[PDB]
């Protein structure tokens, strides 16, 4: 492939480089339209560029946390993090959603990573190896109210075992409802006139919950997990101006007050190099 | 002895003359077309009114002046009254439709200025609280009236701020979505073909709008000593290979 | 070798090495050649 | 108030004119569908799509 | 049951009216069915609301 | 096992199922079709909305009792108000339809009582004053409510006189027109389908109604020993190929 | 496979809608019986209602 | 490939796409047909 051609000197009648912009095109000017150039070739071809590659790498998507105590006498496991959930999204972490963000509608498949790694706050003896155990509750499910409910036998629902320290792996079919998903939305749930606007209601695709399996041993142990998202077999479509203000909250594009001017201010003149 | 600058656009029982015009633009290079049974869900055959929806209706006109910022309007909403189109529109349940967008704005060889005519598929706009303060609904459905940039913040409404498109984006970029500039010294209107870009293969038309119009000066308008110093913008709109399904009572929406 | 049975659990997916800037950079109805006037 | 066999039942009234016989909205996964074979599958699916067939018999 | 999701309603109305014959009276009723088209899908699966508990069973 | 007794009529999103018919009639033999080119006159591009007018309108209910002595309905009138049927006939300026009238009495076989369902091509009616007084317009633009033969003569309105048909001929003789009669010994409903008549190719729908359905009690209604003495009869009509043609502002009429 | 073929208005004899269900049949009655559609294809093959795939987690 | 000899080793079965309600939804005697008088 050439990356130039060679051209000389031009006299012409036919002028490429004057355009009118006012049309909405780019036309394709190259160095060969203005100066002399001599071959060269590409030895290129843009293979780390490919959407797939772009949004196909580990991100980190949300760290939570749980705790493994004696649940005696607490009347809010979900408060105790005895267990804890996570109102599934890609939204929370913001490294991840400004690259997904360049795109309108984006469908792949996910392959998730679970890392859980233990900490003893508080001087300890022997830790136990504990098993976590992360289970996908989806939209009308018994929510599960205990560390150890009927709900954790999960007959129906995956779930996947592992012990902390280590790491999860499993990989789930895109699931959204439409043929995409929306990166943005400017609409309703319905023509009511007070219901929230944005995505969230159009991105209600459940939450995800883990415990420890393990009892209670005489100390305490903070476990901590931290969810990886990869998007493979990537399609996106209608491009979109980057983010440029920071983001406030999941699925709106809102951007806080008395922000800062994100264009660089010169140390000089226009005319400034 | 054809210009690309003279056109006409002929779209039911209406027509448009432009003799100062740039190209047209068609958003991602794609025509508005109908929806292909492969491609179809609801197994509703669909209505299409075609020549009394399709035709050109023209919004009120705006006024440009040296302080304008600038005006949004969103699609279908703008049209949500107009004639046939708007009664088709709250009497089915999912309406389809791609759309010709005119925006005029002659002036003389004296004056200077230049407006972006840009069209932006799913426009979420962001609330001027910030946090996650949402926008209500009628803020985000202006009708015909769209909204000025320039007008005040309000409550529950949507944040007016132009050098970040109304999302936390800069205007600069606005260029990545299909656009047409009108530049008085060049120009004089701006034609974008909009094709029906959903997720869905139809969709409600009340309760969620696919593109915003937005029309910004950006090169303010400057006039010949002693004139008058502003332009009216007048902006025509035409629905394009519309299709409605679900008919039934009559939708009732906010406000 | 795909060890297993749904699609979704396949490794990435190899390079478009499609690439079409057209619709983005020339979207005009009528067709500009360069080197020709814009606006005629 | 406490499940019956007369909840099968939906009246009719003999020399009413112009009114309104039962009304409900579809979520088939709540409310009267719900403990209908019907309700009771597709409460062990997240999604559905697909036409109902709705029958009266009368007797 | 979700809002952006939901599917209708569905009512009954008298048309004309229902009319007994002679030496007949009171109310009669409707038994009505409900039973998917061939059209349906049903994806995803997940655990039922409709069945819980709080021990194990045993014999 | 067909009867001529049960009938299916899908139009749109609407079915109508009998299960106690006596066949259909077919106005002059002719099923209602599109305005042929040959005939056509107006160069207009016509809108044809297809399902969206053309299903099934059910009129509000009447009741038949021992002292009714008819009632009447125009069309398009009787549709001026329904659905999408009815915008678009207040924004063209010309529309032509045809439609399947299907008119509903159940009974049991106990009562006895027997109504003449009749369609009248032009039923020019005849003002009771006499001498060359006219009948003003909102009294033959009555709408879903109709005209109640029974109901006073009022000023600028219509005479009522059943023995004549409201024009100076006889009862009796309305049977040349395109009718059926409801024998609640036989007979639950009546269905006629009406092609469009008129001697220009496509008409005004406000100023001209084409046929005045007729629904005329002949033998009295009878009913069974201490039942209720009176019956509900229901009208549905549906438009059938609608065309509307010259689509502009939304015309205003009287009252 | 097609989910609905496209079916337009009818004025027939032949009522498929009208049943008896004392017969303790269910009648394979389709939208495009009782109301106008246009043609859809199913785009699914009802994989994970297999009874395999039920009690095979 | 099957590592273990016995057939209850080996993995899920693999769909039945055998599918026909008729057992459920039409045991009839006499055949009944959509559009026919359910009752002659
Ligand atoms: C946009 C956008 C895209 C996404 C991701 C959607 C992912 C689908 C649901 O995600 C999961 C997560 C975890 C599990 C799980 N099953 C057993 C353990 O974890 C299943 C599906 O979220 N927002």
């Amino acid at each position: 492939t050439v990356a130039s051609i060679s051209s000389g000197p031009k006299h012409t009648q036919k002028v490429p480089i004057l355009t009118a912009n006012e049309t909405g095109a780019t036309m394709p000017v190259l160095p060969s339209d203005s100066i002399e150039t001599r071959t060269t070739y590409m030895h290129f071809n843009g293979s780390e560029t490919d959407v797939e590659c772009f949004l196909g790498r580990a991100a980190c998507v949300h760290v939570t946390e749980i705790q493994n105590k004696d649940a005696t006498g607490i009347d809010n496991h979900r408060e105790a993090k005895l267990f804890n959930d996570w109102k599934i999204n890609l939204s929370s972490l913001v490294q991840l959603r400004k690259k997904l963000e360049l795109f309108t509608y984006v469908r792949f498949d996910s392959e998730y990573t679970i890392l859980a790694t233990a900490s003893q706050p508080d001087s300890a003896n022997y830790s136990s190896n504990l098993v976590v155990q992360a289970m996908y509750v989806p939209p009308g499910a018994p929510n599960p109210k205990e560390w150890d409910d009927y709900t954790w036998q999960s007959a129906s629902n995956p779930s996947v075992f592992f012990k902390v320290g280590d790491t999860s792996r499993f990989s789930v079919p895109y699931v959204g409802l439409a043929s995409a998903y929306n990166c943005f939305y400017d609409g309703y749930s319905h023509d009511d006139a007070e219901t929230q606007y944005g995505i969230t209601v159009l991105s209600h695709m459940g939450s995800m919950a883990f415990r420890i399996v393990n009892e209670h041993d005489e100390h305490k142990t903070l476990v901590k997990i931290r969810v990886y998202h990869r998007a493979k077999h990537v399609e996106a479509w209608i491009p979109r101006a980057p983010r440029a203000l920071p983001y406030t909250s999941i699925g709106r594009t809102n951007y806080p007050k008395n922000t800062e001017p994100v264009i660089k201010k010169r140390k000089g003149d226009i005319k400034s190099y | 002895g054809y210009s690309d600058r003279v056109q006409q656009i002929t779209l039911g029982n209406s027509t448009i003359t432009t003799q100062e015009a740039a190209n047209a633009v068609v958003c991602y290079a794609e025509w508005p077309e109908y929806l292909p049974d492969v491609d179809a869900s609801d197994v509703n055959k669909t209505s299409k009114p075609d020549t009394s929806v399709c035709r050109f209706y023209t919004l009120d006109s705006k006024t440009w002046t040296t302080g304008s910022k600038g005006w949004c309007w969103k699609l279908p909403d703008a049209l949500k009254d107009m004639g046939v189109f708007g009664q088709n529109m709250f009497f089915h349940s999912l309406g389809r439709s791609g759309y010709t967008v005119h925006v005029q704005c002659n002036a003389t060889k004296f004056h200077s200025g230049c407006l972006l005519v840009v069209v932006i598929p799913e426009h979420q706009l962001a609330s001027h609280e910030g946090g996650n303060v949402s926008v209500k609904y009628t803020f985000t459905h202006p009708g015909e009236r769209g909204i000025d940039l320039s007008s005040a913040n309000e409550v529950g409404g949507p944040v007016k701020d132009v050098l970040y498109n109304m999302n936390g984006t800069l205007l600069g970029n606005l260029l990545i979505f299909p656009h047409q500039f009108i530049n008085l010294r060049t120009n004089n209107t701006a034609t974008i073909v909009i094709p029906y870009i959903n997720s869905v293969p139809i969709d409600s038309m009340t309760r969620h709008n696919n593109v915003s119009l937005m029309v910004i000066p950006i090169a303010p308008l400057t006039v010949p000593t002693g004139a008058t110093p502003s332009l009216p913008i007048t902006v025509t709109i035409a629905p394009m290979c519309t299709e409605f399904s679900g008919i039934r009572s009559k939708s009732i929406v906010p406000q | 070798i795909n060890y297993y049975k749904d699609a979704a659990s396949t490794s990435s997916a190899g390079q478009s090495l499609s690439m079409d800037p057209s619709k983005f950079t020339e979207p005009v109805k009528d067709l500009m050649l360069k080197g020709a006037p814009a606006l005629n | 108030t406490k499940d019956e066999v007369n909840s099968y039942l939906i009246p009719l009234n003999a020399n009413r004119q112009n009114e309104q016989v039962f009304g409900t909205n579809l979520f088939i996964g709540d409310g009267v569908f719900k403990t209908t074979l019907l309700g009771e599958i597709v409460q062990y699916y997240t999604h559905w799509s697909g036409s109902l067939r709705f029958s009266l018999m009368y007797t | 049951p979700d809002t952006y999701t939901s599917a209708g309603f569905l009512s009954c109305w008298y048309q004309t009216s229902l009319i007994l014959p002679p030496e007949t009276t009171g109310q009669v009723y409707l038994l009505s069915f409900i039973s998917a088209c061939p059209d349906f899908k049903l994806r995803l699966m997940k655990d039922t609301q409709t069945i819980s508990q709080t021990v194990a069973l045993t014999e």
